[PDB]
Parts: C-alpha cells; structure tokens; sequence
RNA sequence: CAACCCCCGCCGUUAGUUGCCAGCGGUUCGGCCGGGCACUCUAACGGGACUGCCCGCGAAAGCGGGAGGAAGGAGGGGACGACGUCUGGUCAGCAUGGCCCUUACGGCCUGGGCGACACACGUGCUACAAUGCCCACUACAAAGCGAUGCCACCCGGCAACGGGGAGCUAAUCGCAAAAAGGUGGGCCCAGUUCGGAUUGGGGUCUGCAACCCGACCCCAUGAAGCCGGAAUCGCUAGUAAUCGCGGAUCAG
RNA sequence: GCAUGUGGUUUAAUUCGAAGCAACGCGAAGAACCUUACCAGGCCUUGACAUGCUAGGGAACCCGGGUGAAAGCCUGGGGUGCC
C-alpha cells in the first residue's frame, strides 16, 4: 500500500453464533477455500468443549484469543550499518491477527491425531494459559523487554 | 518452403500417414490451421487486412 | 494419488478408463 | 500368524497383509479371499487354523511366488541380457530400459548423482 | 410449416435479412412465431503476434456463426410468392426444410 | 411472489407462497438439497430479517453454477420477491443490503499467465 | 509388453526372399533394410546382416531368440 | 491519457421448438403430452452515474463522508503501446540488395538421428498424507467441439478394446463423468491402503510400419521421498490457493 | 522421482535459431517414416516446380514384367483425338 492506508474487509458474522471473531477464525483453519471442512472442524471442536468443560465454547473461545494476544513486539532497523531490534507497541489490529494464526499453527503441531481435537484442546490449554499457542506469545515478549536497551528509535 | 518441398507435400503418397500440411501461402509446414489452411503468421497477416470473412478480433 | 495409474483420481487425472473407473 | 512361501504378515487385515507377499498385490489377495470365503475385514491374528490352511493351500499351489518369482525374472533378465538385444544392453549399462530420457531425470535408475567438472 | 434456418457472419445482415422475411411474409401468408437467435457458435484462433519467436505475444481472434430462425406455419402459394425471388443480403446463407 | 435471483452464473427461480413455512427446491426439501452444507442456512436470512420466518412457503427452482453459490442466489431472489409484497420493506432490507448484487465473476485468463494473475516464475533475472 | 494384435508383422522383402533360401538349404548372407520386422519361428537361423545408420550389421539368429525384432539387434546409438 | 468498440453486473423493447402445474387438463408422473410465453434462457437494440443530491474541507480543481440506487466516482475485465532505445530478434515464414553452388551447397528414396549421457541450470508435474487416502451411493458448472465425425444403447471381455447398432447435419442427438463437495463405511500414523518411480510379464489400438522411438489396459514389482542449504518467484478479491471441463495442432 | 527446455560432453549425424532483465514447456498449436533442413547408403539431372527456344521422334493416356529396400534403371504391350 503505498496511495492509502487501504481499507479493512469486513466479514459476515458466523451463522451459528454470530460473531465475526469466529469467522476470522475458521478463514484461518480453512485451506485451499474448502470453508465447508473448516467450519466443521471449529463446531466438532466447539462441542468437544462441551463435553470436555462446563462452559459454553463461544466465551472459551474469546478468552483464548484474549490471552494470546501479544502487547510488545520486535521489528528490526538498520541504523549504523547494524539489525537493531526495535520494540514496539502492537496496534489493535495486528493483536488479533496474530493470536489466531498462532492458536492455528500452534495447534496442527500437537501430537493428537483429529484435527478438531488439535484445535479443542490448543483452545482450552489456552485460556489456561499454557501450551504453546501461548508460549508463542510469552517468546516474543521474551525479546521485547529482553533488547529494551533499544527503545529510543 | 522449399518449392522441392511445397510442390512435393501436394502429390499423393504411397501411405496415406505420409501426408501433411502446409500453408497454400506461405509454403510454412510447422503450424497451418486446417479451418483456414494458413501458417499462423499468414492467419494473422490476412485477418488483418481483412481478408478473411467473419473473421475479427476476440475481446471478452 | 494423481500418478497412481490404477487407482479411482489415478484414472480420472490419465482420463482413461480402466478395471478401476468404468463406464457404469 | 504365519508362513505363505516362508513369511509372516501379521496383526493387521488379511488382504492387507497378503500385499506383504512378493508375488501379491492389492489385486490377488482380493482374488483369494473371493475364492475362499474368509471375511477380509478380520485380522490375521483371528484366523480359523482351518481358514488358514485353505488360503496356504491355495495360494501356494497356483501363482508363482518369493522364492520362485525372483527367480523366473532374474534369470529373464539375463536372456535377451545373452542376447544382442538393445533393451539387454540398457539393462548392462543399468540405464532406462522402457524407453525413457537420458538427459535429465533418469537418476532412478543410476542412483545417486555423481558430479563432473565443466566449463561456463 | 415452412422451417426457415439463416445462418451468417454479420448480425446486421441477419437482421434485415430477417426482416425481410418477416415483412413479406404477414403481408400474403398467417401467424409467423417471429425471429428467433440460437446461440451463435465462435471460432477461437490464439495466435503469436510476432512471426519470430515470443510465446508471451499471441493476437486473439473469433469467428461468430449467427444463427436465426423464422417459422411460418399455414404455408400458402401466395405466401411463396413474395418470399420466392425477393431477396438482397450477400452473406447469409439459407436452407429451407418443411 | 416471483422476484429472481441470479448470481455468479446460476439462476434461481423463487416463489413465495403464504403457508406453514417449507422450502422446496427443484423438488426436493430445503434441507435435503444442502447436506452438510454449512452456509446454507444463509437463504433464509432476509427473511429472519423482517420477522417473517414461517407464513411463506418457498417453491424454489435453480439452475447453473455451484451449490455454494446458488446459495446466495436464492437469498437475493427471496429478497426481490419480498418487496412485491411489501415495497415498504425497502427500510429493514438495503439497510442490511440484501437487494445488492455483486459482478464476483470469474476474471478472464489473460495470455503470457498462469491465471488471472498468477505470472510464471523467473529463477536467475 | 509391447504389442501388434492379430497378425505379426514381416516385410515381404526378405520374407518371400528367404524362404526361396529354404529351397536350397542354407545361404550364408543376408542384406536388407527392414528392420521393422519380427522375427519368425520360420526364420531361424539364417545370418541377416541388418542397416545401422551407415554400417550394416550381420546378425545371427537363435532357436532362443524368436520373440524380438530386427532392430533389436542393431544398435544405432555409437557410445562411450 | 481519456473517450468511441467487446465481454461482465441491473433493467426495458422486439423474438419464442430453451424454458414452466409459473395457471389449467391427461401420464408409461420423464415437462412426457396438450396448451400456454409468463419465468429461466437465448440475442439484437436501447436505458442507466453525471461527484447530479446532502454535510464538511477547499480560492478552484478536487478530497472525505452520507443517501437514494443493481452499480459510485475510472463499477470489474478486455482490446487499444506516443517520439524513440537497445546496431534487440528474425534473411529457417514470407519478401528482398549483395556474395557464394549449380552434376551439385540442388532433387528422389531407404535406414539412422533430432529422443544420444559422468554431469549442470530453467519451466513444471507427482508426492511426503488424517483439514488426509480408498471404495460405495448421491448433487450443483460453464464454455467449446462433432461425416465418416461425436457415438446413445445391447452384447463379449477383469479391462484397454472389440462386434452390433439408434440419434445428430446439431439451443432439440453426442462427447459427459464435472471435480472438489455431501451421506456411509474402511484405514489408525506406519514409509504405511502415504507415494507411484522403475523392471518382469500378458494384452488393446493407431498406423505400411511402434526396435531405435507411441499412447492405453491388466498382474506383479513398489524406488526417492517424512516437507526441503544459501538463495529465489507470484499474487492486493472473486485475486491467491484449490478442483475439474473444453479446444487448437493431430492417425495416434 | 518423472516431463519438458538448455548448457555441456557424445555421435556418422545428435540440422538450425533464440542468450541478462527483454533465451531456457521459447519458433515447434503435435519429430516413429513423413515433418526435416542432419548423417549413411542407392539413385536423378532443363532436373520435383515457371516462361521459353533450335533439331529429331511420338495424342495425351492406360495396363503389365524384370532388378530393387525404395527411388531409380531395363523392358513390353494395347493406343492413336481438335485445327
Ligand atoms: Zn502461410
């Protein structure tokens, strides 16, 4: 984008709940377009939730991104002829963005088998605050206060 | 086209596997269509002086 | 599965038919 | 669960398993469970002693199998091989046979790659 | 039931070709089911523009093969009067089967 | 009630009739032309949007396209028929904009590409 | 598993050519271009000396050896 | 440059052997028949957006936001490449100055070769699998092509295919099955029911002829390969990714 | 791993061009003979194609056989119009 800050696509909430959150959520599970698969495999992973914790996986599943959402961040500069790690205040935009692909990416790593079960339990360990989608998260502000020795760029 | 070869490509074959095409314009051998009988580059050359009938240019 | 040259995709991919696509 | 020629394909599926034998492929095993009447879906470990014996009997007395097929084609291999024959030669020169490219991608048949100096 | 096919290269000729058929022929016959199109049938040529050697070139053409049609049903001998030798347009070609 | 709905080259016949609240379509029940078919409930939508659900009928035919789009083709449909009924229902409708159609069409494969898009790959420029 | 239906294959050239040489016995050489045809199990042999792309290879032929064609049996391929 | 021209999206007129109980009568309940052009459609012409309206910024041009509207500020996509640049490419398409051969640097043919392989790079395809593979039943597409050509259907065969034979001159017959998808069931994380390389073997067809060097089918074989070094490509929306279909050339 | 293009090496020949971006599934939208320009071997010359000239013989044409890998070479027949 270089003309404009180019506008955001706006989502059609989930036909079930009715939060665009979810929406965002399965565009990120789905591959090659097949939205018919990766819906199933959020609702198969929502009623796992059911019947595995006695809560309703709409709240669960907020909660999760929630916690995962990361304040601080890297983005490295070229100042001196030198990579200077430069922290930074993550905008709202970016938080959101990045806690579901971790939840995602975090989750097709674990060692179980069903992929709505891989999804079931990244979101529950999450909201938990463990696992790893987390610990993707924790890592990075692990260098954020970690080269806070640059924070005057 | 070498005339030794245009001429040639015209008289019948003892094995009917044997006969190929060739541009009744150019001589050219490589690409003619049989819709037309003409090397690509003729197809083109006359389409555009509008010589050949119906013939215009597709945009869709 | 595409290579697989007996195999149901393995046909439909050659587009031949064979003991394992058949014509109904 | 055991020997067909001199193996042992076990705990899985029959057809499956029979797979496991040289002279078998997903083709026979189906042909010989269809000429025996033993449900396939059943593991090998499972098997009725007499149910066995039926498939050994039959199996063995039939198709050409391990300890012969190996055989029959080696020694196949080695006629045409004695022979003149262009398609005996690419079998010397371990190249293709079938007909294919010895340009680029043929490795399969020389096995690993082995690099050469060149120019620019 | 005179079925009459027009089949053509230009949709203007057509149409007035057409025409002339629909014209003449409620003014002596009965109840024509007017002019009607098909489909029309194209002929795709990619060709490379440059004679040499540019695969990434390639000029696109067509060839549009109109199809019209005219039913006259309650065919009188005064009907193929107006519509025996009464004709203009040079390239449409008709074929008539009853 | 007849209102067409076209979308993505597929049309759709609709037809609502003052009943209980059933969609046939091509003969066959709603729900049984869309199995497992997760978008399909959004048909209905324009009509959960008046408070309208359950006194029509739908007697809905479809031609062309993709399931998962003639989808969307009824959903518009339903809608054009619905202002026959009530023009004033304009007010709860464009809001929500169910009387939009949009030219999502499949873009032309351009020569020297792979796509519409997608160039060929370069390795040493 | 290359295959020619109902109907195998053999130039007339040297068929009715060396079957004239069964009415005398046996000959010693053979030469002709078609290397296109089978071989016969009326064939055997005789020493058919077959076209390269500019040699002409004699070639023997075996009680073992019905199967194939000539081509088989003259390389064209010089290499190494 | 823009505009004029085509395709796409709304709508109107003209047109009803495509379309339909949309409304009625019968059924072998197949829109099959009548009957009807309404709808879908088909295609030829024409309407429709111009920042024209409202609020704000602005000297103006214009910019931001709203509304009505199918569509918004160039609505999406085409064709469409200035004066010239690179002595760009191409005399093997064609044409043409010039030099060179004219019993040969010409012409016919048979066979071989363009397919050669210790290697190396370009473009790609198939895959490493469970968001998956297989088998079964089942549903939605467009745009093309078809006379000795597309081949319905029946029969023989595991099958490629073959024998028979109806329809189409093609919106009215055929290529045709779209595939992914959906329902069931099998697989249970293996180098495996992942993967299909290569090799043996047995066949079909084209065609004078498939050794060199053809596709196809069937049985067996079942390799590398468990996501890729440094480096490096494409793509800003119905795009990328994915999935199948059609044609050109052409016996194959 | 395989297809395909190219470098290079090879070959009797592996015909030719394209070369950084702006060559490399590029001419080639179809190499088994053919295509085909290459290499071998066999054969042909006013020549496979145009317009024409001077001398001699024959309507054109058609159907055989010999040799042959084919082409080509040799040979033999019937055959005789319009001015
Ligand atoms: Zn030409």
């Amino acid at each position: 984008a270089r003309r404009r800050r180019a506008e955001v696509r706006q989502l059609q909430p989930d036909l079930v709940y009715g939060d665009v959150l979810v929406t965002a959520f399965i565009n990120k599970i789905m591959r090659d377009g097949k939205k018919n698969l990766a819906a199933r495999i959020f609702y198969d992973a929502c009623k796992i939730i059911q019947e595995k914790t006695g809560q309703e996986p709409l709240k669960v599943f907020k909660q999760a991104v929630e916690n995962v959402k990361p304040r601080m961040e890297v983005r490295s500069r070229r100042v001196g002829g030198a990579n200077y790690q430069v922290p930074m205040e993550v905008s709202p935009r970016r938080q959101q963005s990045l806690a579901l692909r971790w939840l995602v990416q975090a989750a097709n790593q674990r060692p179980e088998r069903r992929a709505a079960v891989r999804i079931a339990h990244e979101l529950m360990d999450a909201a938990e605050g463990k696992g790893g989608a987390v610990k993707k998260k924790e890592d990075v502000e692990r260098m954020a206060e970690a080269n806070r020795a640059y924070a005057h760029y | 086209a070498r005339k030794a070869l245009i001429e040639k490509a015209k008289r019948t074959p003892k094995f009917k596997v044997r006969a190929y095409t060739r541009c009744v314009r150019c001589g050219r051998a490589r690409s003619v269509y049989r819709f037309f009988g003409l090397c690509r580059i003729c197809l083109r050359e006359l389409a555009h002086k509008g010589q050949l009938p119906g013939v215009r240019k597709a945009s869709w | 599965g595409k290579g697989d040259r007996r195999t149901r995709r393995g046909k439909i991919w050659r587009g031949t038919y064979g003991k394992y696509r058949p014509r109904k | 669960a055991r020997i067909a020629g001199v193996e042992i394909p076990r705990n899985k599926r029959v057809d499956v398993a029979l797979t496991y034998i040289y002279g078998i492929g997903k083709a026979r095993a189906k042909e010989a469970l269809e000429k025996t009447g033993i449900n396939p879906a059943t593991r090998v470990k499972d098997l009725t002693e007499a149910e066995v014996v039926r498939l050994r009997e039959y199996v063995e007395n039939t198709w050409k199998l391990e300890g012969e097929l190996r055989a029959e084609v080696a020694a196949n291999i080695k006629r045409l091989m004695d022979i003149g024959c262009y398609r005996g030669l690419r079998h010397r020169r371990g190249l293709p046979v079938r007909g294919q490219r010895t340009r680029t991608n043929a490795r399969t048949r020389k096995g690993p790659r082995k690099t050469v100096a060149g120019k620019k | 039931k005179i079925r009459i096919k027009l089949r053509g290269f230009d949709h203007k000729t057509l149409d007035a070709s057409a025409q002339k058929i629909v014209e003449a022929a409620r003014r002596s016959g009965a109840q024509v089911s007017g002019p009607i199109p098909l489909p029309t049938r194209v002929r795709r040529f990619t060709v490379i523009r440059g004679p040499f050697k540019h695969k990434d070139s390639r000029e696109h053409f067509e060839l549009r093969t109109h199809n019209r049609l005219v039913d006259i049903i309650n065919p009188n001998r005064k009907t193929i009067e107006q519509l025996m030798t009464l004709d203009l347009p040079t390239g449409v070609e008709i074929e008539i089967k009853t | 009630y007849y209102g067409t709905g076209r979308r993505k080259e597929a049309v759709a016949r609709v037809f609502l009739r003052p009943g209980n609240g059933k969609v046939t379509v091509n003969g066959q029940d709603f729900n049984e032309y869309f199995q497992g078919l997760v978008r399909a409930v959004a048909a209905l939508e324009p009509l959960r949007a008046v408070d309208a659900l359950g006194r029509f009928d739908a007697y809905i035919t479809v031609r062309g396209g993709g399931k998962s789009g003639q989808i969307d083709a009824i959903k518009l449909g339903i809608a054009r028929a619905l202002v026959q009924y009530n023009p004033d229902y304009r007010a709860k409708l464009k809001p929500l904009g169910f009387l939009t159609r949009d030219a999502r069409v499949v873009e032309r494969k351009k020569y020297g590409k792979h796509k519409a898009r997608r160039a060929p790959q370069y390795s040493k420029r | 598993p290359r295959s020619l239906k109902k109907g195998v294959f053999v130039d007339d050239h040297l068929l009715e050519k060396v079957l004239e040489l069964n009415a005398k016995g046996e000959k010693r050489l053979i030469k002709t271009w078609s290397r296109r045809s089978t071989i016969v199990p009326e064939m055997v042999g005789h020493t058919i000396a077959v076209y390269n792309g500019k040699q002409h290879v004699p070639v023997y032929i075996t009680e073992n050896m019905v199967g194939h064609k000539l081509g088989e049996f003259a390389p064209t391929r010089t290499y190494r």
